[PDB]
């Protein structure tokens, strides 16, 4: 049962870690548009 | 919670910086990989025409 | 007191740690990071 | 609209000068079946070198097509309802970058939040 | 005056480096048809200057009508993003539901 779980416990850290590469990359796009305005 | 803390009045004297001062223009970026007590954060007060010169 | 340390680090700062024993304005991730500091 | 076009003017003869170094940064590459592709590229940049040559001339044309009042007029010496179009959308575009203001710091929240996980996440 | 004409009239002079049918000629020679080229056009540039400075206080309109033509074309990218984003948006919705 330890393997068994350690690998879901490593699937949903690369899902976070995914989740956290697209969102900071959706923040970032927001924060140049942002910017793309003369503000 | 020290850290945090700090974090967050660097947060707030940035966002007095931002709200106070829009003239040449704010920008605050942040490193995606952080250690637990010390960050690394990028702050550029550039102005609003002629930015890719002033280097 | 019984259950309440309240701690003063800064002048102008304090904050309070509860044992809420419910016998059945908060941040999380100090005590979901201490469970792994005790892990 | 004609100062847009003095604009256009200015940023084309930037093009043409971009252009000029693009050119000899390019040509520089190749000294003596790869060189098909190079010179190739370069008949593809040269076409497009004369298009905009003949663009410049035409958008010349265009800004001198219109000038009787000289120079020296505009040395500044210390001796209508498109206004209040401006003045009406200034403040709701700075009410839309203060909008997007708490919202991306709801996000720099967010970030706070998720930078700590992956700290002690071992 | 026909100020493009000599400022293209440098720009055959530049292939004179180039196209022909020791190396003191070719340093003075991609030298002084540059420095030339570049003072005719910084002087376009103070030309353009004259213009539409001259366009700037002999009239106040197209300076407002190009202050609104840069601000509508912010006011677009500036919508352009925000439903795209919202569109966005709703793309991590499912994205987070696949757990």
């Amino acid at each position: 049962r330890n393997q068994q779980l350690r690998t879901l416990q490593e699937e949903c850290d690369r899902k976070l870690i995914t989740l956290r590469d697209e969102i900071s990359i959706d923040l970032y796009e927001l924060e140049e548009e942002y910017y793309s305005s003369s503000s | 919670a020290k850290h945090i803390f700090l974090r967050s009045r660097a947060a707030a004297t940035i966002d007095s910086l931002a709200s106070r001062i829009e003239d040449p223009q704010i920008q605050a970026h942040w490193s995606n990989i952080n250690d637990v007590y010390e960050s690394s954060v990028k702050v550029l007060i550039t102005s609003q025409g002629y930015e890719q010169i002033c280097k | 007191v019984k259950n309440q340390i309240i701690s003063q680090p800064f002048p102008s700062l304090q904050l309070s740690i509860s044992l809420c024993h419910s016998s059945n304005d908060h941040l999380y991730v100090l005590e979901h990071n201490l469970h792994l500091l005790i892990r | 609209n004609t100062a847009s076009l003095c604009r256009i003017g200015q940023e084309t003869v930037q093009d043409i000068v971009y252009r000029t170094m693009e050119i000899f940064q390019l040509l520089r590459n190749m000294q003596l079946g790869t060189y098909q592709d190079r010179l190739t590229k370069l008949q593809d940049n040269l076409r497009q070198l004369s298009v905009l040559f003949r663009k410049l001339r035409l958008v010349y044309d265009k800004c001198n097509e219109n000038d009787p009042i000289p120079v020296e007029q505009l040395i500044p010496y210390v001796e209508s309802e498109e206004r209040r179009e401006i003045a009406e959308v200034n403040k709701k575009l700075k009410q839309k970058n203060q909008q997007l203001k708490q919202i991306m710091d709801q996000l720099r929240n967010l970030i706070w939040d998720i930078n700590a996980m992956l700290a002690m996440r071992n | 005056s026909t100020l493009v004409d000599e400022l293209e009239s440098s720009f055959e002079a530049c292939f004179a480096s180039l196209v022909s049918q020791d190396q003191e000629e070719i340093r003075t020679g991609v030298d002084q048809c540059i420095q030339k080229f570049l003072d005719i056009a910084r002087q376009t540039e103070c030309f353009f200057l004259q213009k539409r400075l001259q366009l700037s206080v002999q009239k106040p309109e197209q300076v407002i009508k190009e202050d609104v033509s840069e601000l509508r074309n912010e006011l677009q990218r500036k919508d352009a993003l925000v439903q795209k984003h919202l569109t966005k948006l709703r793309h991590w919705q499912q994205v987070l539901e696949d757990i």
